[PDB]
This record gives C-alpha cells, structure tokens and sequence, in this order.
C-alpha cells in the first residue's frame, strides 16, 4: 500500500543546501503525519520534526530550527525537507517516516529509503590502487590483494579475477583518511602453492570517477 | 505548499491520543 | 531514553534491553529493528503489542519508567540495532528515540587471527607514502588489540582500523591494521612489526619485516 520513495545519496558542498524529497507511493499525504528522522551511519535515530497534511502546520526542533524548511509539491504530493546552510556536521542518512500521531499505532510505521547526505570538504579522485605482495614462500594460506587509496566519494568495487574468485575474498569497510579522501584495502586468502601458477588480478571500479583499473598482483 | 514552524500541536490531528490533549491548543 | 549500548547472548536464550526514560502515559513506548543497511522497523509497538507479521519471540515490558524488550530464542538473524521510542509530550510532540542496543549473538566458539603483513609497496613509496598492513583473518570475537613496533618501538596515533562479518560461512572478523609512514621516515627505521594479541592465540603472535 503506502510506501516513501527518497533519492539516492547526495555528496554536498560545505554550505550549501540540500532539498531531500519524499514521494507516497500508494499515500495521499492528507492525514498522516511525516516525520523526519536524522541518522548517522552509525547513529541513534533522532527525530528532526514533522509535517501534518490536515493543517498546513510543521514542528521543528530547535536544534534543527532555522536551517530545516518543511516544503511540499501539493500536486503529486511530494514533500521535500531542505537543510540550509550544510556543514560538516550534518553529514548523516535522512529518513522520512509516516508519523501515526493519532490513531492506535503511536510509533512510526512506514520508513522511507534514506537518502544519504555527505558534506564533501574534498573534489571527485580517482583512485590508486597499490599491489599486496603475497610475501614469497612456496607451500598453505597465502595472503594477497590490493590497496585502493586516495578516492572520493564512495562507492568503488573491487572483484577478484573478474568475479571468479569469490572464496577468501575480504573487501574491508572504506575508511576516511585525515586527508579528506576514502581508502581500503581488499585481501584474498589463496594456497600459496599456487602464487606462481595461478594469476590474481583485482578489479576496481570507481563509478564517481568513472575510473576502472585491473591491477594485478602476482609477485 | 511552504509550511510553517508554530511549536505547537493542533487538537484537529489529535485523535485518540492523550499527550495531544496535555499539550494542544488551537488559533 | 537510554538503552544498554550492547547486549550479548547465546543462541537459543533470552536477552532483555532496557530504555529508561529520564512520557506519554508510559505506554507509549514503541521498539524498532535496524539491520545493518536497512531501514528501521517496528517490531513491538505499545509497550507489548506486537505488530502484525513480526515473531512471538519478542515481548515488551514496563516498569516504573523503564522498558524492557525480550527476546526468546535468540537466533543469529535476531541480531541487529534496537531502539526504543515514544512521544515526549512536549510543545511539538517529540518522538524521542532511544540510544540503541546492538543485540549480539555470540558463542560456541573461539577462532585465533591469521596475521599477515604487507611492506608499502614501492610504487606507493614512490608516491611519497608508505602503507604497512597488518592482516587479521578470520578471527572471533572483535577484542583483539594490534601493537605496530617500529624498531622495538610502538607507534600510536597513526594506526586506521576496519573490521567486516565474514556473512555465517565463518561467523567471524577480519581486521586491516594500516600504519602509515612516510617515505623518508619510512626509510629512516629498519624493523617494522606488527604484534598481534587476541583469544585464540593468548601467546602474542607478531609478524615483522625488514626492508
């Protein structure tokens, strides 16, 4: 029935401004209640405020007072919620929720998908990847991969001999660097009798930059 | 539409639950 | 409302979370699921009533301005990020939402870090930085600590962590200790090591490597 459609994730410039939106597919947005919850990655959810269809009416809370404006296209009914004046900071997932004030359910039901909102403080990298010698013993776990720094923003994916090797593959959780900019690393557990017969090469892809290397670790 | 902040609950939305009648008012 | 920031538990047992509130008729407390990228769900609604479509094995509890969610027969799917919310019953009506728990499922077994390091690579040395990363391969649980000696000397503030779930093929972590130096202080020490402590191997393992 009644399901929100948000946009996708949103790198930003620092003091800029961000218009998130929230379509009802299958809702009217004319009774209930849309609430709007902010969240870190990793976060507790915190409630930003709301806006109610039946009075034009929106309750904002004062941490989030003067920045955010409750706005909505009364045709198609699509309300969009603008942060203004983004700093870094606000960087977090921004969800909308249909809030059931009145009626039994007390608690809000219906989630949005999020819609991602980062703020840069850096410009688009592609990025360099830098080969993980399997050390040099022939026997045996052997441990090899790729180290994809200096890239920005999210996402880039990394595959294993063009998606055949999948076992052992570990694509560990990009980390911001100090410098502003995304790195990981992604390692591969193989036999180390097989680190001369057998090629390993990584593919990464980082879409943003549109910059696809096949760099290949075979030492 | 633009909507606007007034830091109060209406007593028109408020059916069924009682921390609207704790803290509503109206124009 | 507080929550626990973590609750442990081994399958087939009952793990209870508590929200103490510092509102709205103190039956309005609601508890919401959240796994790891995807949207929260309400799972128990009005203190104890359940939503339609969700299991029997969670229940909901109320005492004095505490809530307490339990859950029976705790399985490795149930676990995820549980936060409690109700209405604040102030001018606007807050919804507050609770801190969150990260419900655990963690037992029946103990697995040792494979430690593998990794010199910079030349071509990155060429770049002017100098990676050194230290590998720890499936390994369980996540308490074990990661000590870089640079020429039998610790190095700190300079050591970026990340850790992922190996799905349930192995149930266990995967750690990349990542030490960066650059080329000429790379260049100005020898012996770079990294000594690796953890449950399963309780005797320190370290691997090193001379350039």
């Amino acid at each position: 029935q009644v399901q929100l459609v948000q946009s996708g994730a949103e790198v930003k410039k620092p003091g800029s401004s961000v218009k998130v939106p929230c379509k009802a597919s299958g809702g009217t947005f004319s009774t209930y209640p849309i609430s709007w919850v902010r969240q870190a990655p990793g976060q507790g959810l915190e409630w930003m405020g709301r806006i109610i269809p039946d009075p034009p009416m929106a309750n904002i809370a004062q941490k989030f007072q003067g920045r955010v404006s409750f706005s909505a296209d009364k045709s198609t009914t699509i309300v969009y919620m603008e942060l203004s004046s983004l700093r870094s900071e606000d960087t977090a997932v921004y969800f909308c929720a249909r809030e059931i004030l009145q009626s039994p359910p007390f608690a809000v039901d219906v989630w949005g998908q999020g819609t991602m909102v980062a703020v840069s403080s850096a410009s688009t990298k592609g990025p360099s990847v830098f080969p993980l010698a399997p050390s040099s013993k022939s026997t045996g776990t052997a441990a090899l991969g790729c180290l994809v720094k200096d890239y920005f923003p999210e996402p880039v994916t990394v595959s294993w001999n063009s998606g055949a090797l999948t076992s052992g593959v570990h694509t560990f959780p990009a980390v911001l660097q100090s410098s502003g900019l995304y790195s990981l690393s992604s390692v591969v557990t193989v036999p180390s009798s097989s680190l001369g017969t057998q090629t390993y090469i990584c593919n990464v892809n980082h879409k943003p930059s549109n910059t696809k290397v096949d760099k290949k670790v075979e030492p | 539409f633009h909507f606007e902040v007034f830091n109060f609950v209406p007593c028109s939305i408020c059916s069924n639950n009682p921390t609207c009648w704790a803290i509503c008012k109206r124009i | 409302l507080t929550q626990p920031a973590s609750v442990s538990g081994s399958p087939g047992q009952s793990i209870t979370i508590s929200c103490t509130g510092s509102v709205g008729g103190y039956s309005h407390v609601s508890w919401y699921q959240q796994h790891p990228g995807k949207v929260p769900k309400l799972i128990i609604s009005e203190v104890s009533n359940r939503p339609s479509g969700i299991s029997n094995r969670f229940s909901g509890s109320k005492s004095a301005n505490t809530a307490s969610l339990t859950i029976s027969g705790l399985q490795p799917e149930d676990e995820a990020d549980y936060y409690c919310g109700s209405y604040a019953s102030t001018n606007i009506l807050h919804y507050v939402f609770g801190t969150g728990t990260k419900v655990t499922v963690l037992s029946r077994t103990v697995a040792a870090p494979s430690v593998f390091i990794f010199p910079p690579s030349d071509e990155q040395l060429k770049s002017g930085t100098a990676s050194v990363v230290c590998l720890l391969n499936n390994f369980y649980p996540r308490e074990a600590k990661v000590q870089w000696k640079v020429d039998n000397a610790l190095q700190s503030g300079n050591s970026q962590e990340s850790v992922t779930e190996q799905d349930s093929k192995d149930s266990t972590y995967s750690l990349s200790s990542t030490l960066t130096l650059s080329k000429a202080d790379y260049e100005k020490h020898k012996v770079y090591a990294c000594e690796v402590t953890h449950q399963g191997l309780s005797s320190p393992v370290t691997k090193s490597f001379n350039r």
